[PDB]
């Protein structure tokens, strides 16, 4: 436990909040793409399973159940209770593109071949691209709202932190772990384009074209 | 190996 991972958890829910939120008092999900909210929904299922297998602490615990109910909580508004407002032609990436081939790949690149892992794996590899389909959604339609560009800078900050927090571990514990490192990478230069718009363009006023 | 991360 050190402080980037820290802020990197309070970022994430932070990211988690705003857009349960801004679905729920604006009484719309317009401009969200559903497909990453099943994306991040999966993510914690397959990865979350330990939940029955280990006990680490009362935070970590609390904070797996926290983001599965706010992942499949997202999810329930956009499909099902403000499904009206949910922009179904333009949310068009073809998610079996990630899934199929991602689920291919933890089966055969993990730490061991057993039933835990290989789905530890696909939850890590899956969520190093569940992000795709939204930022697929803001270059289609043109623009992205402010508050879903501060769900999305809060969201590609946490596993920027924990790309420093693995780096403090490293020095520190001895601790390293090269499929979370390789895929943390991966999901944080995905963000690249947003991070140096967000800054030049959404922190000065202007609007966010992808 | 053990995960303690989220
Ligand atoms: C209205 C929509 C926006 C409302 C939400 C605003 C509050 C959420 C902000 C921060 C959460 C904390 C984590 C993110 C901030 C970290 C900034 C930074 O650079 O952190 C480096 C870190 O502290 C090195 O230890
Ligand atoms: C619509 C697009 C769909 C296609 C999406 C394709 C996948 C994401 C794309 C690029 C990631 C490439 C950069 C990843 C490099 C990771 C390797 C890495 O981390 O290398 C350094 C070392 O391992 C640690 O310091
Ligand atoms: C364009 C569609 C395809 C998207 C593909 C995106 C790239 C991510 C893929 C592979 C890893 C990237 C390179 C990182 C390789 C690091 C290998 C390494 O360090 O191996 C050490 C050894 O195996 C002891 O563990
Ligand atoms: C559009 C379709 C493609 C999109 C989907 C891309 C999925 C993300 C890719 C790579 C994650 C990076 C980690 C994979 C590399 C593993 C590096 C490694 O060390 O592998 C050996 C392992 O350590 C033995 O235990």
């Amino acid at each position: 436990m050190n402080i980037f991972r820290l802020t990197g958890d309070l970022s994430h829910l932070a990211a988690i909040i705003i857009l349960l939120l801004k679905i729920w008092k604006s009484r719309s999900c317009a401009g969200i793409s559903g497909k990453s909210q099943l994306l991040f929904a999966l993510v914690f299922t397959t990865r979350y399973l330990d939940l029955f297998t280990s006990f680490i602490s009362l935070y970590n615990t609390s904070m797996k159940l926290i983001y599965i109910a706010c992942s499949y909580a997202t999810v329930y508004l956009i499909y099902m209770k403000f499904k009206a407002t949910y922009d179904g032609n333009h949310d068009t990436f073809r998610v079996e593109f990630l899934i199929v081939p991602v689920g291919g790949l933890s089966f055969l690149v993990n730490h061991d071949f057993s039933p835990l892992e290989i789905l530890w794996t696909f939850s890590i590899y899956l969520e190093s691209v569940a992000i795709l389909p939204q930022l697929f959604m803001i270059s289609k339609t043109g623009e992205a709202e402010t508050i879903t560009t501060h769900y999305l800078f809060f969201l590609g900050l946490y596993r920027a932190l924990y790309l420093v927090n693995w780096i403090w571990r490293y020095y520190f514990e001895g601790f390293f772990d090269l499929i979370a490192v390789v895929a943390g990478v991966v999901q944080t230069v995905l963000y690249c384009d947003f991070f140096y718009l967000y800054v030049t363009k959404v922190l000065k006023g202007k609007k966010l074209s992808l | 190996a053990e995960h303690d991360e989220f």
